[PDB]
RNA sequence: AAGGCGGCCCCCUGGACGAAGACUGACGCUCAGGUGCGAAAGCGUGGGGAGCAAACAGGAUUAGAUACCCUGGUAGUCCACGCCGUAAACGAUGUCGACUUGGAGGUUGUGCCGGCGUGGCUUCCGGAGCUAACGCGUUAAGUCGACCGCCUGGGGAGUACGGCCGCAAGGUUAAAACUCAAAUGAAUUGACGGGGGCCCGCACAAGCGGUGGAGCAUGUGGUUUAAUUCGAUGCAA
RNA sequence: AUGUUGAUAU
């Protein structure tokens, strides 16, 4: 609706799933897409390809706002870290920054117990 | 079991 | 890690420089480490084992340099 | 095989048109070593196709193959019980091999009178993208695109 | 490698000397290993204490993202 | 000292080490009983409770699944004070002292001028010697001395009974009958592994044609018979 | 992911 030239892409690349939210620089969400939303479930959902498609659909979601340049904020260890960023570049945008914003505690809280698979 | 083997 | 894409830089190059920065800071390794709790005994055992590997490498590495295979 | 010292065996070209592509088609059609029988069915069928198109025999055959030839296919890799159908590019030799095999398989399950007719009709449907052979090509492409995720290992 | 603090013959690393301390942190703000910088163990311990004092006084950052 | 101890700052405080002397003058070593400290879990009283998580619940998986996996989740994990007194509390190696070839480090003092010494603690290798062997090897499992603790086939049993301790959980001290001809350590050759590596075979894959259904031939099993002669009967009848 | 068992003596 209201035009935003300069935006921020946030990539929540978990092991199971990739969420791409494009916000403005004040962190207000304009649109989003997920690998899970984009016709991939289970094994396929957690692929770089499913994240690629999620990124494309997120670009289409924010076509109206007229975003030109993006700062990328990458989070988490997932498959869809780099494939997401390539896709946002491939879908028009000028990538100005790339920044890892993965939370790391400086010690923090005891993680869950190891899985005995 | 089998009321008591290897075949 | 925090890449400014500099003026007159290909994205592909800048992305490679981001991968470098993350692998240098060791973000993914840090995440995988902290995914599950490691008991202190487990932590200590792997630290010991890693040291012994590197040592038993170093000594036996020199042995390979000396002796002929053929 | 393991040692993997397998070239290509010398296929003699067909007598009529001198096409090794068509010589392979006869082989794929042939049963019980009855090559003479197979050649007659093909040449009969190509004649019929050449009339209905007015394209030439080999050229009408090429249009049939062009539509039935696959580009990608899936190969099964089992990963922890579940079966990952990984898409792979088909090599040019295998493209023709699959194209021809599908056409003959399609023709054989038709309910026309002779094989030569069944074959002519299937090549005709292939050229206009209607028959079971192009449906097979579509199905193979469908699975490949469905499993495009697993291509990028 | 080689240790600058042995070379100069320093007594304390000093938390106030930010120009020096900045050489022994990463871009991320993390303290660099002695195996990388070639610092002597004794000074590495002093340097860590100095960096941690500086981080408290907000002369150095804790991390790249504040 | 052991258990253990990890952001930064201050306060109180213990030990170790080194260099120069000076001082006391065998004041030492060990130590049954005794006393203290002693991970985690646990217990009591009062706090706290983010994250995690016995129990528990649900979802899966499965023949079942009172599990592993998933979603939750209470005690607990945290603090104060008190209790418990045990751990593969391990170097499975008691303490103290002396002596006996080397090499490469780490760490922390120090002397002489980057080198050359000299102390402390420590990691790895290895010589003699020792050892059943594995290995240990100046930080000994070598060579000796002092004192203490402890063992005497496997099981029954670290159990019973009694005592002591404990709020309890239990701890601690600690038998017997009975039963067996073993149980055990280290190493050796194999074999095996849902261990690793490297290879091969129509072993998979890629294909083509079959078998399993039909009728018949034929063999076998079974049943039947007076007899249905005897043998072959996973692959390899 | 899971994925049990193999009568006695010789
Ligand atoms: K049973
Ligand atoms: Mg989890
Ligand atoms: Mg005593
Ligand atoms: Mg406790
Ligand atoms: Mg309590
Ligand atoms: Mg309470
Ligand atoms: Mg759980
Ligand atoms: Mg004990
Ligand atoms: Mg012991
Ligand atoms: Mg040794
Ligand atoms: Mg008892
Ligand atoms: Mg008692
Ligand atoms: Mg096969
Ligand atoms: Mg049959
Ligand atoms: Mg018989
Ligand atoms: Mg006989
Ligand atoms: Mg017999
Ligand atoms: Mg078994």
């Amino acid at each position: 609706r209201k035009q935003v030239s300069d935006g921020v892409a946030h990539i929540h690349a978990s092991f199971n799933n990739t969420i791409v939210t494009i916000t403005d620089r004040q962190g207000n969400a304009l649109g989003w897409a997920t690998a899970g939303g984009s016709g991939f479930r289970g094994s396929r959902k957690s692929t770089p390809f499913a994240a690629q498609v999620a990124a494309e659909r997120c670009a289409d979601a924010v076509k109206e706002y007229g975003i030109k340049n993006l700062e990328v904020m990458v989070k988490g260890p997932g498959p869809g870290r780099e494939s997401t960023i390539r896709a946002l570049n491939a879908a028009g945008f000028r990538i100005t920054n790339i920044t890892d914003v993965t939370p790391i505690p400086h010690x923090g809280c005891r993680p869950p117990k190891k899985r005995r698979v | 079991x089998x009321a008591x083997x290897a075949g | 890690p925090v890449i400014k894409v500099r003026e007159n830089e290909p994205f592909d190059v800048a992305l490679r420089r981001f991968k470098r920065s993350c692998e240098k800071a060791g973000v993914l390794a840090e995440v995988r480490r902290r995914e599950f709790y490691e008991k202190p005994t487990t932590e200590r055992k792997r630290a010991k084992a890693s040291a012994v590997k590197r040592h038993a490498k170093k000594l036996a590495r020199e042995n390979a340099r000396r002796t002929r295979l053929y | 095989p393991r040692r993997r010292v397998i070239g290509q065996r010398k296929i003699l070209p067909d007598p009529k048109f001198g096409s090794e592509l068509l010589a392979k088609f006869v082989n794929i059609l042939m049963v019980d070593g009855k090559k003479s029988t197979a050649e007659s069915i093909v040449y009969s069928a190509l004649e019929t196709l050449a009339q209905r198109s007015g394209k030439s025999e080999l050229e009408a055959f090429e249009v049939a193959l062009e539509n039935v030839r696959p580009t990608v296919e899936v190969k099964s890799r089992r990963v922890g019980g579940s079966t990952y159908q990984v898409p792979v590019e088909v090599r040019p030799v295998r493209r023709n091999a699959l194209a021809m095999r599908w056409i003959v398989e399609a023709a054989r399950k038709r309910g026309d009178k002779s094989m030569a007719l069944r074959l002519a009709n299937e090549l005709s449907d292939a050229a206009e993208n209607k028959g079971t052979a192009v449906k097979k090509r579509e199905d193979v492409h469908r699975m490949a695109e469905a499993n495009k995720a697993f291509a990028h290992y | 490698k080689f240790c600058r603090f042995t070379a100069e013959g320093v007594q304390e690393i000093d938390y106030k000397d930010i120009a020096t301390l900045k050489n022994y942190i990463t871009e991320s703000g993390k303290i660099v290993p002695s195996r990388i910088t070639g610092t002597r163990a004794k000074y590495q311990r002093q340097l860590a204490r100095a960096i941690k004092r500086a981080r408290y006084l907000s002369l150095l950052p804790y991390t790249d993202r504040h």
